[PDB]
This record gives structure tokens, C-alpha cells and sequence, in this order.
């Protein structure tokens, strides 16, 4: 019956409620963290030169 | 406004005239004279009686002018449409057959021995006049009268769309009774001006050329004739069935009634034209006098 | 009983709302405030792709980033070469209607998925020389809207049937189905580590899907309408999703929690494709109203525009190296930009 | 400045070019028809009738030197609006609907059978799409409407039990669902397991919608 | 040729 | 007399401006923006190519009416006469095909599939182009420049009899410009009308019968500006052939350079004007707008 | 046979009249 | 057309 799906889902919920969430704070500097270490290896963020440029007119 | 009246009733009453005296005086002097011997004759009877009977349709036209109203009932209504159109595809597919029969004159001279007869000839003529009966009755069975803003008007009734009929109408009385005509003579008198020549008596000196000359412009002259006096009415007529503007402007009018002039005309007075353009015609004048 | 159960679900829901708001002490907008901005992308067209004469549903880019896969209304599949814009091969599809198309790591492999609801790979590789046809995955009861290779014996497939699946190419059987969701499942990305995927549906909400495991980890909620693509970040703590309701919006799974709302007031049309930058900083979006969008994903601003296709742009895709991103759209063009 | 093996990569590609192109010509002279309904409406006795995957049947067949395919979509128990967009390139929707529907119960199936066909006609992606409507059921009709009176169904019908105004009025009643009737020609038959007049029928409409197609293209209208 | 435009 | 010639000159330079700067635009919206992919649009920017080419040759002959001579010199003189012979035929069998590939696409659509397609479409293009230098060639052939009356005139040198063969070239280029397109334009388009009628579209409603009647506008107009622009100079150009008459008259010369500036006017003003017709190059602009 | 076709020829140019 | 007999 559906109640038989109700107690697997509300369990489904249980597994997602039992979570070792984190502070959002540093959540946000690991994110500047690789945004700011990877920053020169962006192709798209740093202008290539010409001759580097595999795509050329 | 009245002297333009006047000038348009005076030019429909010449027209009818001189049209109506010449092709009777055509066809007499062919009848008592000439006694139809020649087939061409029997064809240029055939058109002259074919333009006296156009002729015939100008006065009632002309009372509809100046009266600006249709007195004369439905069943004369549909006697002047109906004699109309087929006095007109008469006469036009009557010369259509004088340059067809000249043109196998010419360029096909063993075979013009057996097509070229009095009898052929006037069996062709009679098969002209009742095909162009089938095109007759329908014009007669659409005719109708009806009154309008106070008005009685003799008009054609087409089936439901009115205009889209009347525009199909148009096109293929356009395409019948122009285009074709103008190609099958244009085609056989270029042939024939292209075999022409070759012929000994017509080349080689200056009188002989001068000949040549003479007999390309009796020729050409048809064509000329042909083109100038038909375009102007049936592109006139098309524009008129596709725009929706009020008739009540006189000059427009006026225009309109020029082109069916220049209709008349060819349908009545180039017969006789064509009478005095043939050289034996003039001989039996020259050998009367 | 069931009325007891759903009180308990619904007073979970309210705990996991506190812990969420308790959570999210300060907003990504205010610690982001020091940075400098990107300035202006200037992007240019390097390469147009002609030759599928009919809509472009999906592209791929290859490890190499040499090979492009791209998969046509016209039944067929054509594999690119990006540098010289020659065809390196053409697959006609038994099935016209293709939804979605996959590229190998290795590169022997493609796959593609369409209306027929069977995933088909094919094989590169063959001494003969012609594509041959090496796998027919049947089983889903929808359509295909997705599907990535693992490796050269395994896929993830997502279907129109409210399911996903993992499927063993050699057996060809569905070894794990995932299931819990109410509606028409639409995209999926692949974390690099590939532990882990994330997958968005037509219920407005996100899922975070364990392959080892089978079980769904992680619920996302909070869009407004049905979420058409997903994408994650590279270092794959956090991942974006593109929606109807005309936003954008990042997500981070160990916050479990929205980061940033990607909107402006003038675009009012859907989102159809997104992708990160090779560094995170930039994200590529395309939209309905027949232009793409390039966002910056610290400051929410929209660094540039790129106007290249007439008709609506379906797909983008980043190369691993970050050189260059191309973009198939309704117009059957693939343009690179750079 | 290309070396052998590039220019033969070159070639190569013009091949595969030359293939693409006589792929898409014989692809464009395909007509497209997309079939709609209901499950019992009678698709199956459409396609029996002509003649003579799990979610999209096809089926192709040859009138006059004119090639047709049929994709019918009616196994697919997903959400039609994700998916409508692909079927926008398309001549024509057939969409078959059985007369006797009302009588039976599930609501009443033929109010069903008219919101299905509001919301395929008022599509935005079939804003100029024709419709081909076909009426199943005809002999089965004709006996219920002697045994079952019209009123149940449609309280405002007032008219007499006669096949002929119950025809001529559900004929009009789907065709007063069009809001674009100017631009949308929807072309109504009634179907019979008999007759095979069906085929020449699509034809008809097919050969219609192809005029108006290559009076767009000329941009006369 | 022209009395059904005239009238 | 002197404003006589200003006018004219105004006329030819008024014509020559607007075409040359109407078919440029025309060329530039049709590479632009709709990038050949409609087949008819070819036609179009064929038949723009070709009024351009026509146009091109107006300011030389507006100098030599000027002038009153010719300075320019033999070869030019070729160019001249090569050039505008070329560009008539070409625009005059362009506008015939793009009439019969509407018959094609309305009176036979299973036919429409295989025929009509951009790459057939310019091979039949292509073929026009490449046919009409089989007329191009021998006027540049003929053409010379000699001395007359203290003035340098520009003209064809014909064989002996040289009336004769001019007589027969005049005749020909009628037939085959004038009547001959007329016939296949009128034809199909008459057949194309009679099948509309069926489609239900285009009948059975108040609003269907007003876009039954713009489509038989539409259509109709194409023919009746043929005929109107393209007589006159055919006929005038016949009956100057055959009359012997002096050129020196102002009012006949002022005459026949309307009549030339009506076929220029035909030659560019029409596919513009043409382009303009179309529902696509409205949508482009409102579009756009 | 060629000069008679011209006598003919002729003789048909009379019989119309144009000659 | 018509430059050859104006001159
Ligand atoms: C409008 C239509 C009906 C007018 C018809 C007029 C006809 C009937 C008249 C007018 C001219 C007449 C012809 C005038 C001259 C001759 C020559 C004579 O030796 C035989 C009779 C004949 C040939 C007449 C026959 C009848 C005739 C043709
Ligand atoms: C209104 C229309 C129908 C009237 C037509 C009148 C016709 C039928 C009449 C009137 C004039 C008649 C012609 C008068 C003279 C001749 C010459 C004679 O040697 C042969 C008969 C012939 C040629 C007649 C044939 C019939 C004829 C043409
Ligand atoms: C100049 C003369 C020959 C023109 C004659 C035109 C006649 C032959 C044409 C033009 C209009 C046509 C009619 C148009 C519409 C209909 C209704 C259709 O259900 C029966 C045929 C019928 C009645 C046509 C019969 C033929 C018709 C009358
Ligand atoms: C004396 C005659 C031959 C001169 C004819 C000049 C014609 C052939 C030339 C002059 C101007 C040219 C156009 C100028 C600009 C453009 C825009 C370009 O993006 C496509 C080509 C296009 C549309 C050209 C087509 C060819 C063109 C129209
Ligand atoms: C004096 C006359 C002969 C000059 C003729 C110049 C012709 C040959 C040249 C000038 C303009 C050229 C066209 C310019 C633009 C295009 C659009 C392109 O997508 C296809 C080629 C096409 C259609 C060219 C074909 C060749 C062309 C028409
Ligand atoms: C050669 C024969 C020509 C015959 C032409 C006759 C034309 C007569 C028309 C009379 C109209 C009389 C109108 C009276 C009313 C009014 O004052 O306008
Ligand atoms: C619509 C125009 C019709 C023109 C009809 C003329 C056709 C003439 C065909 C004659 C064929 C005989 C061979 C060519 C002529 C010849 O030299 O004998
Ligand atoms: C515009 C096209 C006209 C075609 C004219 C073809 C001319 C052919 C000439 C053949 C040689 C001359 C034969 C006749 C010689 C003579 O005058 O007796
Ligand atoms: C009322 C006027 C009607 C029209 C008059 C013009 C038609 C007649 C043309 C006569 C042609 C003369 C041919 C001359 C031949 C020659 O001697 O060279
Ligand atoms: C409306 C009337 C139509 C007339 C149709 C035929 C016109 C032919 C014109 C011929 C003009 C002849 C001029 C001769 C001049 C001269 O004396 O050399
Ligand atoms: C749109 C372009 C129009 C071009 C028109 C060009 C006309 C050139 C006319 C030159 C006339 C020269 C007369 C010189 C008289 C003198 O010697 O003073
Ligand atoms: C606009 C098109 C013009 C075409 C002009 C074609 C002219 C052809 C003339 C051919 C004359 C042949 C004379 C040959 C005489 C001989 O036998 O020596
Ligand atoms: C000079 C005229 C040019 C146009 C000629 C068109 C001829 C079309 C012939 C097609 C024959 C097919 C049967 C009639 C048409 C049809 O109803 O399908
Ligand atoms: C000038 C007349 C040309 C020939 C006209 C032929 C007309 C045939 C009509 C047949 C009956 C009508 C069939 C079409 C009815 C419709 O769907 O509108
Ligand atoms: C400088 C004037 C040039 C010639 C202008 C006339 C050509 C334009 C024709 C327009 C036709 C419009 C038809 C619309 C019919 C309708 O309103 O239903
Ligand atoms: C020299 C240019 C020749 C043009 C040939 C076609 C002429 C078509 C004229 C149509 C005029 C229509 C006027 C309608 C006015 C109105 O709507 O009230
Ligand atoms: C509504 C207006 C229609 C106009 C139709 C024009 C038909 C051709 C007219 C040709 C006139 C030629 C005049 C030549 C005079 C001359 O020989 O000197």
C-alpha cells in the first residue's frame, strides 16, 4: 500500500536529516580559496596570446 | 463635360457610319463582282459581315450613353451582349485563318493545291461561326437587368464569387482572343517573310526589293494594327475588374469609351482596309472606271 | 498510522528548515565583496561548424578537447574535429528523435538517447573502419534526457520515467535503479572523483545520488519551476542549476544549502544549458531569448553577452584545458568561442 | 601549407559532406503526420486501414509517389509539454476521436476528447499546424443515438435524435474550438471499418496543406 | 467590346 | 525644345539613379539577410543582377543625347548594345521562369518536391545567364561605328539587303521577348488562379475571399505592367523600321525616348518593386524595425 | 521542280493579292 | 532597347 512507501520515504528522509552540515562561512572561503589559486590557469579569465592560441583566423 | 458628351456620341455615331457603308459596300462589290471565286474572298466577306454585325451594337450603346439609362429590357439586353462577343471572336479568329491560309500559300505551295478550295474555305468559315456560337449562348443565358441607385443597367450575372468569375472571365478572353491570335500570325507571316526571299522575282535588283518592301509592309501593317487597337481596351478592362473605384468620374469614362472605340474600329473599318490593301480589289475599281 | 507518519515528515522538513536557516549565519554576496571584478569578457566566434541540417540537440567534448560529438534532429551524430572543422566521423541513428549524446573519457565509445527510450553505444574502434553498433540499453519506460559515461563498462542514464539507472554495457542489464522522484528528470552532471552525481527533475528539486550505494543523499528545493540543466563545480563541493523561472542558482552540498541567485530583471525566457569555467569564476549560461549569458559567480553580475545564433541556444559545453567554449543551438550551427 | 594525410582528412570530410547533403535531400521530401487520441479512440484501426521502439511507433507508406511518416507517441506515460517542441517541424496532426465516447464513463470521455483537442489546437508550437480529424466509430453511433438520447452529454443541445443534426453538430462543436480559424483549416471525415476512402482523404488535406505551404514560400500570402 | 464596365 | 531635352535628360537620369540604387539595396537585403535559402529569392537576386546590368548602360546614351554624337568609340559602342541586349533577354526569361516555377509549386505539389530545390534553381539560372550570351555575341559582332552627316552615330551593321535582315531582327526579338512570354506567363498563371479556387483558405469566408482577391491582384499586376511597358517600344521600333521618315523631329524622337525609358522603367524599377511585394522582405524589415 | 515552285509560288502571291 | 535607331 502507499503507507508502505510512507514508511520507506519518511526513512529517506531520516538518512538526509542526519547530516554533518558545515558552517556556511567556510564553505564560501574554500571557494575563494580555488577561485583565487586557479585564477591564472582560466583560459577564459586570462587573455592568451596569439601565438599560444591554438584557435586562430 | 458637355462637349466631352457630345465629342464621344459624335465619335460612336462616325465610327458606326462609316463602319456600317463600308463593309456593305464590301460586301457588294464582292457578291456582284468578284462572285467569290477566290477562297481569300470568301474570307475577307466573312469578316466584312462579321464587322457589320459589331457595327450594328454602336447605337444602342450610344443611347445608353446620353440617356445614362437602360430603357430597352433584358431580352434586348442579352441580344446586344451576345452580339457582341461573338461578332468579336468572329472577326478575330476569321483573320487568325486568313494569315494561316496565307501562310500555307506561300511556304506550302504542292500541298495549297489540295487545301486551297472555294468549298474547304467556306466549310472552315461555317465551322468559325458555329464555334463561335457555343462561345455566344452563355453571354445570352447570364444576361440580365437589374436596377441600381435609380438606374437600370444591362449587365453579365456571374455565379457567386461575382468577381472572381468575372476576373477568370477576363483573363481567358485575354488570352483566347490576344495572345494565340498574335502568335499564329506572327509566326506564320515570320515564316513566310523568312521563305519570301529565296523567290527570284523578289531579289537580286532595286525595283525587285523595292517590291519586297512593299509587300513586308502590307504584311506588318496587319500586326500593328492587330496590337494597337486591342491592348489598350482589355488592359483598361483587367485593371477595371481588379480595382473597386466609383465609375462616376467622367474622365475615366471617357478613357473607357476611347479604348471601346479603338475596339470598334478594328472590328468594323480594318476589314475595309484590308479590302483596299488587295490589289485586285483595286483593279476592278481601276478597270470600272 | 499514515497521518502519524506525515506529521513526522512534515516536523523533519521544519528541523531541516531550522538547521538551514540556522545554518546560513552571512550570504557568498557579502564575503565576496572584497574581490575585484572580472571587467568585461570579450568573446570571439574562432570556428563555425556547418553541416547538420536539422536542430542541435546536445554536445560533448572529449578529454583531448580535439574531438567534439554533437547530435542532430537528422538522426545522426557527427564527430568534429575543433582545430581544422573536419568530420571525423558520422553515425546515422536508427531513431531520428535524439534528445542527448555522450562522448568516452578513453574516446572508443559514444552514446546517444532519444524518444525510442533505448540508449545506444556505439563503438569507434572497429578494424573494420565504419561505425558499428555495440550496445542497445533497454528498459527505461520515458524518454532519455541524459546520459554520461563513467568509464568504457559503465553508464548513468536519466529518463522521462522518474527513475535513473547505472548500466553495465557488457551485460546490458540495469545493475542499480535510482528512484524517489515525482517528476520528469532532465539533466545530470558527473562529479570528477565520480563517487557521486547530482540530478534535477520537473518537481523544482535537485538530487545528490550515490552510485556505490543507490541511495539519494541529499534533497535541494527552491526553484519555481522545472529544472532543465545541472552542472557541477570543479572542485565538486557544489554544483549550479538552470530553471524556468528564469534563474540561475549555485548549491553547496556540504552547506546543503542556495549560495547565489543568478537574475536580471530583463531576461525573462529559461535557461537551457549550463557550465563553469575551468578556475569556477565564470559561468556560461544559455537562454530562450536566442543569446548566452556569461555571469560572474562570485558577484552575480553578467560580465558579457555573446549574440551568435539566430535561433534558441539548446547546449554549451567548457574543454577541459578552458581554452575555448562551443554552443549548439535550434539554428544548426556549433559555434566556438574564444 | 597541409601535409598528405591532412589533405586526405580534407577529402575525407567532403565525402562525409557529400553524404550529409544527399541524406538531407531525401529527407525533405518526407511527409511528417503526428497521430493523436485517445487510447481507445481507434488509432490501430487508422493504421490497419492505411496499411491495407516502446514509446514512439513509426509508420511509413507510400500514396500517389508521395511518402508519409506516422509517429505515433500514444505509449510515452510522460509529461507531453517537455517533449512538444521536437514535433514542431511537422505537415500535419491527425487526431482521431470516437463518436460513441460520451455514452461510456470513466466525467464524461468526450469532454475529455474536446480538452485534449483545445489543448493541442491552442499549442503555441501549432499555431499554424492543420488538423485532420477523424470520427470513429460511425456504426456503432448510429445505433446508440437510436438507443441513447444526446442530451445526457450536452444539456444545450435541444435538437431532434437524428444521426444527421447529432453529426452536423459535434462536427461543429469541434470545430468551434479553433480561435484561429483564418489561419488553421481543421478537415473533419467519418470513419468506418468499411470504407477506404481514408487514405485518399489524408491525401487530399496533405496535397492543401502543401499548396499553403508553397504559397508561404512564394510569399504571394 | 467593354458595355458590361459602362454599365 | 530646350526643356524638352532637360526633361528627358532629367527622366533618364531619375530612372538610372533609382534602379541602379533600388537593385543594390535589393541585392544587399537578399545576401544579407535571407542568404539565398528560398529558391524564389534567387530568382529575385537574378533578376536584380540583370535590372542592374540594364540600368548601367542609361548614362552613356544619356550623353549622346546630349552631345548629339558619339565620342566614345567603337568598342565601347559593342559594349553598349551587348550589354543592353543581354540584360533584356536575361531579365525577360528570368521573370518568365520564376512565373512558371509558381505554376510548378501551386498546380503540381507532389512534382514541387523534386523540382524545386536552391541547387536546381540556380542551374536553371545559371543556364539563362549562359544562353543569353548566344544573343549577346552577334550584336557585338554587328555593331560599328561610322560617320554621318558630320556626326558619329552608333549603330548595327546588317548584310545585304540590310532592311531586310534589320526588318526580320525586329520581328524576331518581338516574337520572342514579347509574345512567347506573355503566352507561358498568362497560361500558368490562369491555371494557378483556377486551382486556387479549391483551396479552402482561400474560399468560403468573407476574409478568405479578400486574401483570394490581394493573391489575384497580385498576380494580375505582373502581367499588366509587362504588357503596358513592353508595347509600345515593340511597336514603335517596328513602324520605325518600316517607315523611311527623317529623324530630325524633336516630338517623334522625344516619343520613342519615352517609350525607351517605359523598357528601362520595366527593367529596374519592376523587380524592386517586385521585392517590395513580397510578405518575407516585409516580415525582414518589420523585423528589423 | 524549283522553278516550278517559284511559278506556283507566284501564281499564289497574285491570287491573294499581296503581289 | 532602342539605342540603334536613335543613333
Ligand atoms: C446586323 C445584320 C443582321 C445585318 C445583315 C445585313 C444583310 C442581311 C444584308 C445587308 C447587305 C445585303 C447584301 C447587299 C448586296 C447584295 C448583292 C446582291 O447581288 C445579292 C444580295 C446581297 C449579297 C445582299 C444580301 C443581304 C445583305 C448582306
Ligand atoms: C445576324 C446574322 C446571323 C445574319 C447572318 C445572315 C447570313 C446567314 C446570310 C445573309 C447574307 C447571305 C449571303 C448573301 C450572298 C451570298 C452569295 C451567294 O452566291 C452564296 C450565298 C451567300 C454567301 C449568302 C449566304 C448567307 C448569308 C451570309
Ligand atoms: C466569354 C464566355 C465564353 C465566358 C463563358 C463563361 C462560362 C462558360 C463559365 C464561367 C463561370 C462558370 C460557372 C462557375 C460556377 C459554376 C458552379 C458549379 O457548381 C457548376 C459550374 C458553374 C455553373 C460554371 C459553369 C461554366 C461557367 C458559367
Ligand atoms: C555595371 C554592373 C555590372 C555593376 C554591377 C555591380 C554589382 C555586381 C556589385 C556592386 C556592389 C556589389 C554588392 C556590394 C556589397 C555586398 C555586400 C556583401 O556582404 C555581399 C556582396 C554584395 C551584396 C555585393 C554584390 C555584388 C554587387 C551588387
Ligand atoms: C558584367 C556581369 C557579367 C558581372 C556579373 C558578376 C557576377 C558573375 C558576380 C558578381 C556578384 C557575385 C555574387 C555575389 C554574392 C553571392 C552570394 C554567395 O552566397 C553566392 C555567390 C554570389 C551569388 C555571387 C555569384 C557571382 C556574382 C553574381
Ligand atoms: C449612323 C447611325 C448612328 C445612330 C446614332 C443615334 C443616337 C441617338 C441617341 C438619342 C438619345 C436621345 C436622348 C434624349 C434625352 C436627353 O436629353 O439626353
Ligand atoms: C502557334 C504557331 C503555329 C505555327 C504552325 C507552323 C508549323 C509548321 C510545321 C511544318 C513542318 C514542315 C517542316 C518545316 C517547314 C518546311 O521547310 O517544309
Ligand atoms: C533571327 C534568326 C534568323 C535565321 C535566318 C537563317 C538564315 C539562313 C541563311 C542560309 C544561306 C542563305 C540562303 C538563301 C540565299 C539567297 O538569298 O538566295
Ligand atoms: C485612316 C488611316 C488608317 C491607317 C492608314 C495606314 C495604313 C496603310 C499603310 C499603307 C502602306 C503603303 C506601303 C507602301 C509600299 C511602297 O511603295 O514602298
Ligand atoms: C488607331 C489607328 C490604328 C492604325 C494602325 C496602323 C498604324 C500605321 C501607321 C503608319 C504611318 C505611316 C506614316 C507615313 C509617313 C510618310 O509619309 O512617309
Ligand atoms: C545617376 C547618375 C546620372 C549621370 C548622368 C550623366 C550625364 C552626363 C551628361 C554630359 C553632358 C555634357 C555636355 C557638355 C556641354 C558643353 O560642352 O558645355
Ligand atoms: C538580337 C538577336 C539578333 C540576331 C541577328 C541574326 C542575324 C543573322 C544574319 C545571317 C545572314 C546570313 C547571310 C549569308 C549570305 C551568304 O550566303 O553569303
Ligand atoms: C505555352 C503553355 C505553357 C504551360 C503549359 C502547361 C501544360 C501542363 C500539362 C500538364 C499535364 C498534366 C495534366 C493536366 C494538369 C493537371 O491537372 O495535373
Ligand atoms: C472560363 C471557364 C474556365 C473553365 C471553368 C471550369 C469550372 C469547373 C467547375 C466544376 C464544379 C466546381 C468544383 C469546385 C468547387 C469548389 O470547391 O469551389
Ligand atoms: C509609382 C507607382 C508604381 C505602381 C504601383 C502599383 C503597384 C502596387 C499594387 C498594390 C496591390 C495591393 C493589393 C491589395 C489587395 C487588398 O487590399 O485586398
Ligand atoms: C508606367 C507604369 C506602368 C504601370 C502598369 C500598371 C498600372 C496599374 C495602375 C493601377 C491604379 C490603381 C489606382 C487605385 C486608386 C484607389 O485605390 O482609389
Ligand atoms: C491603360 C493604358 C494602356 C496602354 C496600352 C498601350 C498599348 C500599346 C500602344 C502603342 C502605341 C504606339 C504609338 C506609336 C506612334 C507612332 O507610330 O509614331
Amino acid at each position: 500500500a502507499s503507507i508502505a512507501q510512507a514508511r520507506k520515504l519518511v526513512e529517506q528522509l531520516k538518512m538526509e536529516a542526519n547530516i554533518d552540515r558545515i558552517k556556511v562561512s567556510k564553505a564560501a572561503a574554500d571557494l575563494m580559496a580555488y577561485c583565487e589559486a586557479h585564477a591564472k590557469e582560466d583560459p577564459l579569465l586570462t587573455p592568451v596570446p596569439a601565438s599560444e592560441n591554438p584557435f586562430r583566423e | 463635360s458637355l462637349a466631352l458628351a457630345i465629342a464621344i456620341t459624335a465619335l460612336y455615331s462616325a465610327v458606326c457610319a462609316v463602319g456600317l457603308l463600308g463593309n456593305v459596300l464590301v460586301m457588294f462589290v464582292i457578291v456582284r463582282y468578284t462572285k467569290m471565286k477566290t477562297a481569300t474572298n470568301i474570307y475577307i466577306f466573312s469578316l466584312a459581315l462579321a464587322g457589320a454585325l459589331a457595327t450594328s451594337t454602336l447605337p444602342f450603346q450610344s443611347a445608353k450613353y446620353l440617356m445614362e439609362t437602360w430603357p430597352f429590357g433584358e431580352l434586348l439586353c442579352k441580344a446586344v451582349l451576345s452580339i457582341d462577343y461573338y461578332s468579336m471572336f468572329t472577326s478575330i479568329f476569321t483573320l487568325t485563318m486568313m494569315c494561316v491560309d496565307r501562310y500555307i500559300a506561300v511556304c506550302h505551295p504542292v500541298k495549297a493545291l489540295d487545301f486551297r478550295t472555294p468549298a474547304k474555305a467556306k466549310l472552315i468559315n461555317i465551322c468559325i461561326w458555329v464555334l463561335a456560337s457555343g462561345v455566344g449562348v452563355p453571354i445570352m443565358v447570364m444576361a440580365v437587368t437589374r436596377p441600381r441607385d435609380g438606374a437600370v443597367v444591362c449587365m453579365l450575372q456571374f455565379p457567386s464569387p461575382s468577381w472572381y468569375w468575372d476576373t477568370v472571365t477576363k483573363i481567358c478572353v485575354f488570352l483566347f482572343a490576344f495572345v494565340v491570335p498574335i502568335l499564329i500570325i506572327t509566326v506564320c507571316y515570320g515564316l513566310m517573310l523568312l521563305r519570301l526571299r529565296s523567290v527570284r522575282l523578289l531579289s537580286g535588283s532595286k525595283e525587285k526589293d523595292r517590291s519586297l518592301r512593299r509587300i513586308t509592309r502590307m504584311v506588318l501593317v496587319v500586326v500593328v494594327a492587330f496590337v494597337v487597337c486591342w491592348a489598350p481596351i482589355h488592359i483598361f478592362v483587367i485593371v477595371w475588374t481588379l480595382v473597386d473605384i466609383d465609375r462616376r468620374d467622367p474622365l475615366v469614362v471617357a478613357a473607357l469609351h476611347l479604348c471601346i472605340a479603338l475596339g470598334y474600329i478594328n472590328s468594323s473599318l480594318n476589314p475595309v482596309l484590308y479590302a483596299f490593301l488587295d490589289e485586285n480589289f483595286k483593279r476592278c475599281f481601276r478597270q470600272l472606271c | 498510522e499514515l497521518d502519524q507518519l506525515r506529521q513526522e515528515a512534515e516536523q523533519l522538513k521544519n528541523q531541516i528548515r531550522d538547521a538551514r536557516k540556522a545554518c546560513a549565519d552571512a550570504t557568498l554576496s557579502q564575503i565576496t565583496n572584497n574581490i575585484d571584478p572580472v571587467g568585461r569578457i570579450q568573446m570571439r566566434t574562432r570556428r563555425t561548424l556547418r553541416g547538420h541540417l536539422a536542430k542541435i540537440y546536445a554536445m560533448h567534448w572529449g578529454t583531448d578537447s580535439r574531438l567534439l560529438v554533437s547530435a542532430s534532429q537528422d538522426g545522426k551524430l557527427i564527430i568534429w574535429d575543433s582545430y581544422t572543422t573536419n568530420k571525423v566521423h558520422a553515425i546515422p541513428l536508427r531513431s531520428s528523435w535524439v534528445m542527448t549524446c555522450a562522448y568516452a573519457p578513453s574516446g572508443n565509445y559514444v552514446a546517444c538517447g532519444g524518444l525510442d527510450n533505448i540508449c545506444s553505444i556505439y563503438n569507434l574502434k572497429t578494424r573494420e573502419g565504419n561505425v558499428r553498433v555495440s550496445r542497445e540499453l533497454a528498459g527505461h519506460t520515458g524518454y532519455l534526457s541524459c546520459c554520461r559515461f563513467l568509464d568504457d563498462n559503465q553508464i548513468v542514464t536519466s529518463s522521462g520515467d522518474t527513475t535513473c539507472a547505472l548500466w553495465d554495457i557488457e551485460t546490458g542489464q540495469q545493475t542499480t535503479t535510482f528512484t524517489g522522484h515525482t517528476g520528469d528528470v532532465m539533466s545530470l552532471s558527473l562529479a570528477p572523483d565520480t563517487r557521486l552525481f547530482v540530478s534535477g527533475a520537473c518537481d523544482a528539486s535537485a538530487k545528490l545520488w550515490d552510485v556505490r550505494e543507490g541511495m539519494c543523499r541529499q534533497t535541494f528545493t527552491g526553484h519555481e519551476s522545472d529544472i532543465n540543466a545541472i552542472c557541477f563545480f570543479p572542485n565538486g563541493n557544489a554544483f549550479a542549476t538552470g530553471s524556468d523561472d528564469a534563474t540561475c542558482r549555485l548549491f553547496d552540498l556540504r552547506a546543503d544549502q542556495e549560495l547565489m541567485t543568478y537574475s536580471h530583471d530583463n531576461i525573462i525566457c529559461g535557461i537551457t544549458s549550463v557550465s563553469f569555467s575551468k578556475s569556477g569564476r565564470l559561468l556560461l549560461a544559455g537562454y530562450d531569448d536566442f543569446n548566452c549569458n556569461v555571469w560572474d559567480a562570485l558577484k552575480a553580475d553578467r560580465a558579457g553577452v555573446l549574440a551568435g545564433h539566430d535561433n534558441r541556444v539548446s547546449c554549451l559545453g567548457v574543454t577541459d584545458d578552458g581554452m575555448a567554449v562551443a554552443t549548439g543551438s535550434w539554428d544548426s550551427f556549433l559555434k566556438i568561442w574564444n | 601549407t597541409l601535409s598528405a594525410e591532412d589533405k586526405a582528412a580534407v577529402e575525407r570530410s567532403k565525402m562525409i559532406d557529400r553524404n550529409l547533403r544527399e541524406d538531407g535531400e531525401k529527407a525533405a521530401r518526407e511527409v511528417k503526420l503526428l497521430l493523436l487520441g485517445a487510447g481507445e479512440s481507434g488509432k490501430s484501426t487508422i493504421v490497419k486501414q492505411m496499411k491495407i521502439t516502446t514509446g514512439i511507433v513509426e509508420t511509413h507508406f507510400t500514396f500517389k509517389d508521395l511518402h508519409f511518416k506516422m509517429f505515433d507517441v500514444g505509449a510515452q506515460r510522460s509529461e507531453r509539454k517537455k517533449w512538444i517542441h521536437c514535433f514542431e517541424g511537422v505537415t500535419a496532426i491527425i487526431f482521431c476521436v470516437a463518436l460513441s465516447d460520451y455514452d461510456l464513463v470513466l466525467m464524461n470521455r468526450m469532454h475529455e476528447s474536446m480538452k485534449l483537442f483545445d489543448s493541442i489546437c491552442n499549442n503555441k508550437w501549432f499555431t499554424d499546424t492543420s488538423i485532420i480529424l477523424f470520427l470513429n466509430k460511425k456504426d456503432l453511433f448510429e445505433e446508440k443515438i437510436k438507443k441513447s438520447p444526446l442530451t445526457i452529454c450536452y444539456p444545450e443541445y435541444a435538437g431532434s435524435n437524428t444521426y444527421e443534426e447529432a453529426a452536423a453538430y459535434i462536427q461543429c462543436q469541434f470545430e468551434d474550438l479553433n480561435k484561429r480559424k483564418d489561419t488553421k483549416e481543421i478537415y473533419t471525415h467519418f470513419t468506418c471499418s468499411t470504407d477506404t476512402k481514408n487514405v485518399q482523404f489524408v491525401f487530399d488535406a496533405v496535397t492543401d496543406v502543401i499548396i499553403k505551404n508553397n504559397l508561404k514560400d512564394c510569399g504571394l500570402f | 467590346y467593354x458595355f458590361e464596365v459602362v454599365g
